[PDB]
C-alpha cells in the first residue's frame, strides 16, 4: 500500500515543475498582448467617429 | 499572478503517513528474526532435555512421564515406611 503511493509521487516530482514554469510562462505572453489590445482599441474608436 | 503548487510541496507530509510508523518498526523487527530456523533448541542434551523431548514438548504430551513419576511413589513410600518413620 505504501510503495503505491510512493511511485506516484516520483513521477509527479519532476513533472509538476515542468508546469509551475509553463503556467507563469504563458501568463507573460498574455501581459504583452495588452499592448496588441490597445492598438485593436483605438483604431475601432476612430473609424467609429469618421463614420458619425 | 499567484502559480502556487500544493503537490510538490508535499513533501513534510511524504513522510507523515501512519504505516511508516509500522514500517521502520517491522525492518528493525525482521533486521535479525531467522525465518523458522534450522533447527533450533526442541531437542537438546540435558540428559533430561531427552526426558523433556520425548514426553515435555509439544510433539507430546504422552501421559507416559506421569505414569512414571507414581510409579516411582509407589516403589518410594513402602521400603522407606520401615527406614524412616
Amino acid at each position: 500500500d505504501r510503495i503505491d503511493s510512493v511511485s506516484q509521487l516520483q513521477n509527479v516530482a519532476e513533472t509538476t515543475k515542468v508546469l509551475f514554469d509553463v503556467s507563469k510562462e504563458t501568463v507573460e505572453l498574455e501581459s504583452e498582448a495588452f499592448e496588441l489590445k490597445q492598438k485593436v482599441e483605438l483604431a475601432h474608436e476612430a473609424k467609429a467617429v469618421l463614420d458619425s | 499572478v499567484s502559480t502556487l503548487i500544493p503537490p510538490k510541496v508535499v513533501s513534510s507530509k511524504n513522510i507523515g503517513s501512519a504505516p511508516n510508523a509500522k514500517r521502520i518498526a517491522n525492518v528493525v523487527h525482521f533486521y535479525k528474526s531467522l525465518p523458522q530456523g534450522p533447527a533450533p533448541a526442541i531437542k537438546a542434551n540435558t540428559r533430561l532435555a531427552r526426558y523433556k523431548a520425548k514426553y515435555f514438548d509439544g510433539d507430546n504430551a504422552s501421559g507416559k512421564p506421569l505414569w512414571h513419576f507414581a510409579l516411582g511413589i509407589i516403589a518410594f513410600g513402602y521400603s522407606m515406611e520401615y527406614y524412616f518413620h
